[PDB]
RNA sequence: AUACCACACACAAGGGAUCGUUUGGCUCCUGGGACGAGGAAGGGCGCAGCAGAGAGCGAUAUGUGUGGGAGCAGCAGCAAUGACCACACGUCCCCGAAUACAGCAUAGUGCUGGAGUACUCCUUGGAAUUAAGCAUAUGAGUAAAGGAAGGAAAAGAAACUAACGAGGAUUCCCGUAGUAGCGGCGAGUGAACAGGGAACAGUCCAACAGUGUAAUUCUCAAAUGAGAAGUUGUCAAAAGGAAGAAGAUGUGAAUCAGAAAGAAAAGCUGAACGAUACAGGGUGAUAGUCCCGUAGUGUCUUCUUACAUACGGUGAGUAGCUGUGCUCGGUAAUGCACAGUGAAGAGGUGGCAGUGUGCAUCUAAGACUAAAUACAACAGGAGACCGAUAGCAAAGAAGUAGGUUGACCGAAAACAGUGAAAUUGUGUGUGGACCCGAAUGGAUCGGGCCCGUCUUGAAACACGGACCAAGGAGUGCACAUACACUGCAAGUUGAGCAGAGGAAGUCUGUGAGGCGUAGUGAAGACGGAAAGCAGUGUGAGUGCGACCCGAUAGACUUGUGAACUAUA
RNA sequence: UAGGGGCGAAAGACCAAUCGAACAGUCUAGUUGCUGGUUCCCUCCGAAAUGUCUAUCAGGACAGCGCGCACGCAGAGAGAAG
């Protein structure tokens, strides 16, 4: 629903606002933040949180976004990224489609799934897999590395 | 703390910390637009922007964009047989820190200038162009679009010769 | 509707304003109708009441009499007109102020100043009707 | 994660531009040489009128000696950079010879 | 129970709740940002026909000029020979930077000092607190204390990023990002380039000034002379304008009558009339036409702003190095200092120490700069805010009455309305602490220990509570989350910002980024299942005063005290 | 002669009814695993005072026992017979 009273409007009258009369409601039984995670806490940690107290991996100090930033798509969408109303005209059509990933900000090609129709297209991408290959050339299509 | 949770970090701890609100939002976007408004006066038939260059962005991601820049070039300006002072007085904008490294970013400044050149239209006083009821061009001029283009078709016997 | 951004319409101004005022503006605040026949003897449709005048009572207890004007009151805003009286306990008779919006003019009183203001009232007018 | 999906081979790859040739600008008017000549002439007048400094002198005694390599590291801790210090023993060397 | 004690009801006392009202407060937005040796800010003392406080003003203590025009609130007297108001000017006692002074510059005249400091710049520099203890770390380069300036201040035109097919001063907004990293690798901390916009602007000095004559600046004279500064180096050109904005002020439509009733009609009833004006205020009850305005229209006054000469590639106790202390996300040194040492004319940089070598990009150790950005006093406009125990401490002579040896500390009180409860007197009734169940003409019968709270356990010889009114305690924001509801869906979205529009609302564009469309490893590298995004709300976790109240303590000040008491 | 300072024929005495570390004001609404309080009605369901680890023993967390929403569904706090 789109709105609904709370709860504090029920508790007035009853003493302990639900936090019972022997254990109260004080200021910080527990302590502050997520400390005491080695001692008192230790049992939410290795229950929920295993590998919280560690250091691990390879150091480098600066890293750039834009220069390791990529996207990737399945053989079996590439018919996919043209129009409806394209697909339905290169379906019947004599002519071969040449699709750019460049052009949806794709820059891998992987091998999951069949191509949508058995017909052939040329494929413009960065890079390929071994799979993605061997199925576009099974269906006498062609694939282009471009930077 | 208790139950199931990504553990909390949040950064509130610093008894010195400012907050800034957003209250006069409206009210100075009615100012900007009331300066823009006068200033269009002082300068009547003139456009209240100048003309600036298409250059490429910059990183992996981005190399496939066009982008509006600071300034044309002095070796740009001269190729479409201007001068620096002239270019000014007819409102293109000038940056003299930026270098060509290519025959295609160049070609294609130079068309800019060209085009600009031949759109143009003078006059000998204010008064000429009142009578005359020009209207004053507002926004950036000649702004580069980078739409998504179209799949185009190619026959069986092109694939082995060209490859898109 | 008003569309001046310039001028207040908050209620706790507008009361403000209206008490504390003084000087030509208090004066304002004294003006009374003129009766049919005197709007056409002078331009003027509304003058400011002074002593000597003679008035006609449209509203309240004295409806309907005329008389005299007395003692014009600026700090408690009341005109007194002659024969208009309550009697004490003693016999004794007071005055008793009107408002000066329920009342209207019938004859002027034109001593002292009363025929210049009337005409730089008149000429004001004219100077903006005739453009 | 949308990082790390292309290998270090493929990230290298470059679009088929065509280049502009460098302006060389070798050439050196008349009165840019005087100017040149005149500067280099004022520093032998500085070096003739004060004469060498302590660690100059110091380190050309030990090229006498042919204490090429304590010649080498007094520099070094005299003017920090070693660059600095090759430079300066080769100039002092061209002044004993 | 004649008269005491209790309860009920009527009347009179006693108190000031409740309801109705408000020339005050608070919050947001817009303008403004105006002091002083020509004596300021702040303190004291005087001035009225009757005058204490407060307001106003200076021995001229209601004077002059301009524009208006009717009374001066009480009593006595004044006033078209100008009552009163508004704009400017003249006069302006004593103390106070307080100066017949101190420091300092010029040929000479002079300038500084004190006040204010919300916002901006430069120094100096804590502790409480968090880590469930505590010492590194955190709070925090924050508080406190000092110096300085303006309507803004600071910054600013690369000894700059980046490795792309590259860009191109500074500042501000959206974003990269709670990321790369720093960290008893604990608690916790934490930036930059890109990509989308607002606003846009570049220039000076030194290096390096006519030698057939310092051509340069100043003073007195004079109509063409004397003298000062300067060769340890002076001197490198234009008037000019209409636009733009803010205030002040003039004008400005259209109604009368009536039964009943009331202190009073503007209500109610009938008949009219205005509108580019039905925003709002005042009139003896609720008014378009009774009064002041409003829509629409006129005038006038201030302020802001604009054309000329000559040039380059070497700015030193500097950059850097060794040791040392502080600092930053900066990690085998990010920035800043001190001492030793100390360059080259060619040098600096490319987030990990060193040596060599190509490549790319820049030019430090001298200066100036608009716009877009921040926020007190004072003025103007608004509000789903508060309504006299609230809202500022302060709706009246409030920083006042009053108080500290001192630094410093600090109230109450609205309407001549309404008039509750506690509590008191008188009269009339019913009972002997009172409640629940059941009744009589009438004696009474049966059942019940004092509530709230911690606790295995309270009627307790456990604690809090004499009585009544009014006030009085799970809230707001950020970040992940599960559920319910809504739109679209391999996609989704109110980022900022632009265009329209009598406008803090709404409508439309342009257009990033983020998350999703499939995972595995520290990584090189590889790849093969599972509807999401954005909202409206509810339960719940973490950080901030964090449901409300409460320590003994710690620190910091260019703040105060030897009138009591100790000793010379 | 003034506060981590004074002054003392010495008692931790005295320094404005305050001294085994003065007063004023601010940081500061310092902190609290401890004590007190926490404001309307009816309907339906309904506990625990035990285990492991803890500078842990007047406190926490994890598990066990409540409630709400519930995809779904042959089961049972009892006997026989081996
Ligand atoms: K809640
Ligand atoms: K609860
Ligand atoms: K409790
Ligand atoms: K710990
Ligand atoms: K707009
Ligand atoms: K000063
Ligand atoms: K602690
Ligand atoms: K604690
Ligand atoms: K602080
Ligand atoms: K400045
Ligand atoms: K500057
Ligand atoms: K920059
Ligand atoms: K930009
Ligand atoms: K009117
Ligand atoms: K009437
Ligand atoms: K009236
Ligand atoms: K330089
Ligand atoms: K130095
Ligand atoms: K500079
Ligand atoms: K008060
Ligand atoms: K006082
Ligand atoms: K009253
Ligand atoms: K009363
Ligand atoms: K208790
Ligand atoms: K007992
Ligand atoms: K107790
Ligand atoms: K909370
Ligand atoms: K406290
Ligand atoms: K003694
Ligand atoms: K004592
Ligand atoms: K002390
Ligand atoms: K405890
Ligand atoms: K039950
Ligand atoms: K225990
Ligand atoms: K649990
Ligand atoms: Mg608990
Ligand atoms: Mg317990
Ligand atoms: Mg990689
Ligand atoms: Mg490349
Ligand atoms: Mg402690
Ligand atoms: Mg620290
Ligand atoms: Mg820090
Ligand atoms: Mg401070
Ligand atoms: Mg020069
Ligand atoms: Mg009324
Ligand atoms: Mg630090
Ligand atoms: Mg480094
Ligand atoms: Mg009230
Ligand atoms: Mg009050
Ligand atoms: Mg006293
Ligand atoms: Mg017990
Ligand atoms: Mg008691
Ligand atoms: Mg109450
Ligand atoms: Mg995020
Ligand atoms: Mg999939
Ligand atoms: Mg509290
Ligand atoms: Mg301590
Ligand atoms: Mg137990
Ligand atoms: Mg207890």
């Amino acid at each position: 629903m789109f709105n609904k009273k709370s709860k504090s409007r029920k508790l007035r009258g009853h003493v302990s606002h639900g936090y019972g009369r022997v254990g109260k409601h004080r200021k910080h039984p527990a302590g502050r933040g997520k400390s005491g995670g080695l001692k008192h806490l230790r049992s939410l940690f290795q229950r929920y949180h295993p590998d919280h107290f560690r250091k691990l991996g390879i150091v480098m100090f600066h890293r750039n976004k834009n220069a390791d930033f990529t996207r990737t798509v399945n053989v079996s969408n590439l018919w996919g990224l043209m129009k409806l109303e394209e697909q339905m005209k290169f379906k019947s059509s004599a002519e071969v489609p040449v699709v750019d990933c460049r052009n949806y900000g794709y820059l891998k090609v992987l091998g999951g799934g069949d191509l949508s129709v058995k017909k052939p297209i040329v494929v413009i991408a960065r890079q390929f897999t071994k799979d993605a290959e061997e199925k576009i050339n099974a269906v006498g299509g062609k694939c282009v590395v471009a930077a | 703390m208790r139950g199931n949770q990504m553990l909390p970090n949040n950064h509130f701890n610093k008894g010195s910390m400012k907050f800034k609100n957003w209250f006069n939002q409206p009210m100075r976007a009615l100012k900007r637009k009331e300066v823009r408004e006068q200033k269009s006066k002082i300068c009547y038939p003139n456009p209240l922007k100048k003309l600036r260059p298409v250059v490429r962005c910059c990183s992996m991601r981005y190399n496939k964009k066009v982008r509006l820049g600071r300034g044309f070039t002095k070796m740009e300006i001269e190729k479409a047989g201007m001068d620096i002072k002239y270019a000014i007085s007819v409102g293109i904008a000038v940056d003299l820190r930026r270098k060509n490294k290519n025959e295609e970013g160049l070609e294609e400044n130079v068309k800019r200038l060209m085009d600009y050149k031949n759109k143009l239209k003078f006059f000998t006083t204010v008064r000429e162009a009142r009578d005359n009821k020009i209207e004053q061009y507002k926004g950036e001029i000649m702004k580069p679009v980078n739409i998504i283009p179209e799949v185009k078709g190619i026959k069986v016997e092109e694939i082995a010769t060209i490859y898109g | 509707m008003k569309f001046n951004k310039n001028v207040t319409a908050s209620r706790r101004k507008n009361r403000k304003a209206h008490f504390t005022s003084i000087g030509l503006e208090r004066t304002k605040l004294m003006n009374a109708p003129l009766s049919k026949d005197l709007k056409e003897e002078y331009g003027i449709k509304r003058i400011a009441v002074r002593p000597g005048d003679m008035v006609k009572v449209v509203s309240g207890e004295f409806k309907k009499k005329e008389g005299v004007v007395m003692k014009v009151n600026r700090h408690d805003i009341k005109i007194e007109v002659e024969g208009c009286f309550v009697q004490k306990e003693d016999g004794k008779k007071i005055n008793k102020g009107i408002h000066p919006s329920n009342l209207r003019i019938i004859k002027l009183s034109m001593e002292k100043d009363r025929a210049e203001i009337i005409n730089k009232k008149v000429e004001a007018m004219k100077s903006e009707v005739k453009a | 994660m949308k990082i790390n999906k292309l290998n270090n081979a493929s990230k290298a790859l470059s679009y088929p531009v065509k280049k502009l040739a460098k302006t060389e600008k070798a050439p050196l008017t008349e009165k840019q040489q005087r100017s040149k000549e005149l500067k280099k002439f004022a520093m032998s007048i500085a070096r003739e009128v004060g004469g060498l400094a302590p660690y100059e002198l110091r380190a050309t005694e030990l090229l006498r000696r042919d204490e090429d390599k304590r010649c080498k590291k007094f520099m070094k801790k005299r003017l920090g950079s070693l660059k600095m210090a090759k430079k300066k023993i080769e100039l002092l060397a061209e002044e004993m010879r």
